[PDB]
RNA sequence: AAACUCCAGUUGACACAAAAUAGACUACGAAAGUGGCUUUAACAUAUCUGAACACACAAUAGCUAAGACCCAAACUGGGAUUAGAUACCCCACUAUGCUUAGCCCUAAACCUCAACAGUUAAAUCAACAAAACUGCUCGCCAGAACACUACGAGCCACAGCUUAAAACUCAAA
């Protein structure tokens, strides 16, 4: 067949398998790319925490956490703890427009993990709560 | 006037679904309604998870009830659908067939605005 | 379809409140803006990160990280050529859109007339 | 420019003068300096094209009226 | 929260080419407007400032469309001079 | 830096708050103002004009009383910068913003371009801006400053609002 960019809906039967596992079963890599930090947490299909890493947990301080090298370092630290539990294929769910939004995705690949999808779950309200006032800096 | 009751019932068996529709159609007649038809849109999966009466629903039955009733019967029937435990979500809207559609002749081209600034040599 | 301008600006015939409040008159100019400078993309960063990670493990010895250095070296050579090729070629080469200097010679041959003569 | 060659030849053919080139400001209103004090300006100007290349009236239309020269124009 | 996961804003990776997937996803968010919306939602934009920006963006479009419409209309006249010498 | 560390991330449950896209639309309404869904009621006038004060409305802020509370946030406190910093930057939190019931009656309430009817000819027109005019009517204005003042009156307003002078002074604004 051809190749579609839309994810295979669970209900309808498909033929796309990864290591004999359906798309639903693949573990999920929740990335929260903030402006001053980047936390990464890998979970299974049944929401079971397997690995957690962040720039702070890798020995970075203050303004070094909001860089692209600290997010990549955090991906290698989470892709090395989850590869010992039998994780190879993951579903990336990026949340945030921070510096370590794409650099953490590269770090997960530098740990032996293969990314099959890229999901964006950045919080966008349909007017809800009021942000802080604009600054003059 | 003529209204349309978009009713989303809880996924149940045939005996329980028919008892709910009858109980719901009798409430309209008691408020002065003249039911006209009862269409079934079928049971499908909801677009989003609906939480009603301490229950999280993922499926439901879609039924339309076209009827005639006085203006005062709409507000009294909306309070009857909020207490029914087998009615996930139910909204009353004016029937779309009582709104004639004006004939259209097509798209009218719009010419750029003219004489917006003085014809002077700036 | 360019947005409309009917009943947008504050005028005498328009009874309704203005929709637009332009600070510069909406009259086409006889020139375009100059293309801005691009920030640019840093090159040979992945080769530069695996070469400095080997030094830490090997205590900054250039005898055990030889393979990594070549990746960072060969890349620099290729990247340097691209910068020279890109700057000269873009101006001389005609691709896609024209440049302002040549595009303003075309707009000055067909100037916009917001006056009568 | 398309008919510049044709007009110049006809002017030569009919023993008359032509100017199909860029009009330097002052040919008429400043002829004394440019050509000389004893110069004789045209008695009749025939405009085969009254507009310039920027779709505006030729300057000679107004410069011939200042010097009270009768003009013919298409 | 109440919608199905892994449908919205999801792109599948072809032959491990993550770069192309991230560029496609970022092109979906920029064309839809989410990227700029998230940048203006970090600090509250007062109504008066938000109305001044919409007018600026609407007058910029109008101008840019007409200038482009004239550049495409006069690009036919960018050919060689046919009356070279006259 | 301080702060927090019953903190953070995933999942699930869960609002008296606020209403992405559409909207490149240009609508409603007297204006103020109005952009989530449904329903009910509902949008003056068969000549025009017509009020600081009559009659009725009027953003935000604010008072009084009783509730609510996600977030934001004057004040205040802490941290930093600085010659100093009663500020800009960071954190936390309050009045307040919300609802109900009363009040207050202000704005760069400015599309600074009155209402109605009409014209595009003639001298187009100081300048700029949003081309220039005609008829009719109401309102207002006659150097600057003193003066969004003082006094007086009126007002649920008591550090208030409306209306609103003069003297001294300059030869400019
Ligand atoms: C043409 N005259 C201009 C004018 O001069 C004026 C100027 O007049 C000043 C008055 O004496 C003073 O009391 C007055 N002071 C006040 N406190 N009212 C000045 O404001 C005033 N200057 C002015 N209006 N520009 O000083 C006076 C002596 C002057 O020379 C009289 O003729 O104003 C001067 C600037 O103040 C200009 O330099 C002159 O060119
Ligand atoms: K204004
Ligand atoms: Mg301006
Ligand atoms: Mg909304
Ligand atoms: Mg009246
Ligand atoms: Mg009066
Ligand atoms: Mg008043
Ligand atoms: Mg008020
Ligand atoms: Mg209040
Ligand atoms: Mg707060
Ligand atoms: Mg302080
Ligand atoms: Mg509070
Ligand atoms: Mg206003
Ligand atoms: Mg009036
Ligand atoms: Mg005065
Ligand atoms: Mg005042
Ligand atoms: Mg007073
Ligand atoms: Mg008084």
């Amino acid at each position: 067949t051809k190749f579609s960019i839309y994810p295979p809906i669970p209900g309808e039967e498909s033929s796309l398998r990864w290591a004999g596992k359906k798309f639903e079963e693949i573990p999920i890599a929740h990335i929260k790319a903030s402006h001053n930090n980047t936390q990464i947490q890998v979970v299974s299909a049944s929401n079971e925490p397997l690995a957690f890493a962040s720039c702070g947990t890798e020995g970075f301080r203050n303004a070094k956490k909001g860089t692209g090298i600290a997010a990549q370092t955090a991906g290698i630290a989470a892709a090395a703890r989850a590869k010992q539990k039998g994780v190879i294929h993951i579903r990336v769910v990026v949340k945030g427009l921070g510096p370590g939004r794409l650099s953490a995705m590269h770090g997960l690949i530098m740990g032996g993990l293969e990314v099959i999808s890229i999901t964006d779950n950045t919080p966008i309200p349909h007017n809800g709560c009021r942000p802080r006032k604009a600054r003059k800096l | 006037p003529r209204y349309e009751l978009a009713l989303i019932l809880k996924a149940m068996q045939r005996p329980e679904t028919a008892a709910t529709l009858k109980r719901t159609i009798e409430a309209l007649m008691d408020r002065g309604a003249i039911v006209r038809d009862l269409e079934n849109l079928g049971e499908r999966a909801l677009p989003y998870r609906i939480s009603a009466h301490s229950q999280q629903h993922n499926r439901g039955g879609y039924f339309l009830v076209d009827f005639y009733a006085p203006t005062a019967a709409v507000e009294s029937m909306v309070e009857h659908l909020s207490r029914d435990i087998d009615v996930i979500r139910g909204n009353i809207v004016k029937h779309p067939l009582t709104q004639e559609l004006k004939e259209c002749e097509g798209i009218v081209p719009v010419p750029l605005a003219e004489k917006l600034y003085s014809t002077k040599k700036r | 379809a360019t947005p409309s301008l009917r009943g947008r600006l504050a005028r005498f015939g328009n009874p309704r409140k203005p929709v637009l409040k332009p600070n510069k008159p909406l009259i086409l100019a006889n020139r375009v803006g100059e293309r801005r400078r691009e920030k640019g993309e840093a090159t040979c960063i992945t080769e530069m990160s695996v070469m400095m990670a080997c030094w830490k493990q090997n205590e900054f010895r250039d005898d055990a990280c030889r393979k990594e250095i070549q990746g960072f070296l060969d890349c620099a050579a290729r990247a340097q050529e691209a910068r020279k090729m890109r700057s000269i070629q873009e101006t001389l080469g005609e691709s896609g859109s024209l440049l302002p200097n040549k595009l303003n010679k075309l707009l000055q041959r067909f100037p916009n007339k917001p006056y009568l003569s | 420019r398309q008919f510049s060659y044709l007009i110049e030849n006809m002017a030569r053919d009919c023993g008359e003068y032509a100017h199909t080139r860029y009009f330097r400001g002052g040919m008429l209103t400043n002829a004394r300096l440019l050509f000389g004090p004893t110069v004789r300006l045209p008695d009749l100007i025939i405009f085969l094209h009254t507009l310039n290349n920027i779709f505006e009236p030729h300057v000679a239309v107004r410069d011939a009226a200042k010097m009270n020269i009768p003009t013919v124009g298409i | 929260a109440k919608h199905l996961k892994f449908i919205a804003r999801t792109v599948m990776v072809q032959e491990g080419n993550v770069e192309s997937a991230y560029r496609t996803l970022n092109r979906i968010l920029t064309m839809d407007g989410l990227i700029e919306d998230i940048k203006h939602r970090r600090y509250y934009e007062k109504p008066c400032r938000r109305r001044q920006r919409e007018s600026y963006e609407r007058c910029r479009r109008i101008y840019n469309m007409e200038m482009a419409r004239k550049i495409n209309f006069l690009m036919r006249k960018n050919r060689a001079d046919p009356w070279q010498g006259c």
